[PDB]
């Protein structure tokens, strides 16, 4: 019984930040080390365990949290760090176990003239708590005379939409960010 | 008319290499990615790999990988294929698709088929 | 890969009557699974992308229904022209699979 690695870093669409997927991983043999020997993910950094020796623990429940950001902000998707990824779309919590994986997927979510298919929140009252997502589409702050429904002067959408072209930097290029947590049913 | 344009059919001997070209006209060549799949005579469908117009990234699938080689041309609006080192069970039916969108990757407009017959 | 079966391997209807077509997936693939037609001879041709979408040039007797793994792929009155091999394609996962195919006869 593997467990279904396979149908979270495959999918052909990946989610936005602000409404980051999530899947329970439960009752499966977790095998770990076919994703350390992939030589495909740019960014395999892992807290509270160490990767190698992910193959031989047991967990209660595995969670997969997939998402598209930046490549300049994959640096966010952190224990105890700020920017407006980790502020407004996915806070990750400062005791944290399970890891993130990140891969260059230009080659996917790229489109000559903009592939505005991916929206970050960009403004929100407060900080996220950590595991938190907020998908509710509400206009910002009116800090004079309310919005009453209405954009414009000095009230502002919240979700800001990711121009994603080919011929962008490396850190303007799409990244997509899988988010494994930890806690017995996931076995190696 | 919006087509892809293949080549002709192919004889070749075991271990030659073939050159099948998928060229396309009607639309802008860039915004749309080229995909390939090989179906044996009497067998289905079977999926090779795509390659990016606009990054030049070639993918392959499980068995297709080695011997099969993906290349494209921007100016002149043409997608290739190597098939180096032809064994026997490689006589099949190659076509190039057209991806209708960037996430909904049904191959909307086909080419016309390549014969390669290897014996 | 998602392994996509399609039940049964020949079907034989009249010329007149409905003619479903399923095509079980191994895994959930929502509701992106494409229908083909390969006319014995001729490149296939894109029948319906996801379970709305009907392609351009296509009849409207041709109808999808079905999401997550089980789909059928209904013909409503069945021509002499829609007599071919039906393949159906995932495309959520990553290598899009095709399926066995179907050969429809009367
Ligand atoms: C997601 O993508 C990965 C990578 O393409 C897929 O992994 C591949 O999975 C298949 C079957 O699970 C593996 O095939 C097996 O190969 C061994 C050794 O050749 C053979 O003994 C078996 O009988 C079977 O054919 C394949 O090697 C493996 N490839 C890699 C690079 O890991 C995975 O299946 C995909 N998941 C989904 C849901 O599409």
């Amino acid at each position: 019984n593997l467990c279904p690695f396979g149908e979270v870093f495959n999918a052909t669409r990946f989610a936005s930040v602000y409404a980051w997927n999530r899947k329970r991983i439960s009752n499966c043999v977790a095998d770990y080390s076919v994703l350390y020997n992939s030589a495909s993910f740019s960014t395999f950094k892992c807290y509270g365990v160490s990767p190698t020796k992910l193959n031989d623990l047991c967990f209660t429940n595995v969670y997969a949290d997939s998402f598209v950001i930046r490549g300049d902000e994959v640096r966010q998707i952190a224990p105890g760090q700020t920017g407006k990824i980790a502020d407004y779309n996915y806070k990750l919590p400062d005791d944290f176990t399970g890891c993130v994986i990140a891969w260059n997927s230009n080659n996917l979510d790229s489109k000559v003239g903009g592939n505005y298919n991916y929206r970050y929140r960009l403004f929100r009252k407060s900080n996220l708590k950590p595991f938190e997502r907020d998908i509710s589409t509400e206009i910002y702050q009116a800090g004079s005379k309310p919005c009453n429904g209405v954009e414009g002067f000095n009230c502002y959408f919240p979700l800001q939409s990711y121009g994603f072209q080919p011929t962008n930097g490396v850190g303007y290029q799409p990244y997509r960010v899988v988010v494994l947590s930890f806690e017995a049913t996931v076995c190696g | 008319q919006v087509q892809l344009v293949q080549s002709g059919s192919a004889l070749k001997r075991p271990g030659a290499s073939v050159k099948l070209s998928c060229k396309a006209s009607g639309y802008t060549f860039i915004n749309y990615a080229i995909h390939w799949v090989r179906q044996a005579p009497g067998q289905g469908l079977q999926w090779m790999g795509w390659i990016n117009p606009n990054t030049g990234i070639p993918t392959y699938a499980q068995g297709f990988t080695g011997r099969f080689v993906f290349s494209l041309d921007t100016s002149v609006s043409t997608a290739y294929l190597q098939l180096s080192s032809l064994k026997i069970e490689d006589t099949a039916v190659y076509y190039c698709a057209r991806d209708q969108d960037l996430y909904e990757r049904a191959f909307d407009i086909w080419g016309q088929g390549t014969m390669v017959t290897v014996s | 890969d998602v392994v996509l079966t399609q039940s049964p391997a020949t079907l034989s209807v009249s010329p007149g009557e409905r003619a479903t077509l399923s095509c079980r997936a191994s895994h959930n693939v929502g509701t992106s699974l494409a229908w083909y037609q390969q006319k014995p001879g001729q490149a296939p041709r894109l029948l319906i992308h996801g379970v709305s979408t009907r392609a351009t040039g296509v009849p409207a007797r041709f109808s999808d229904s079905g999401s997550g793994t089980e789909f059928t792929l209904t013909i409503s009155s069945l021509q002499s022209e829609d007599l071919a091999v039906y393949y159906c394609q995932q495309y959520n996962y990553w290598p899009l699979t095709f399926g066995g195919g179907t050969k429809v006869e009367i």
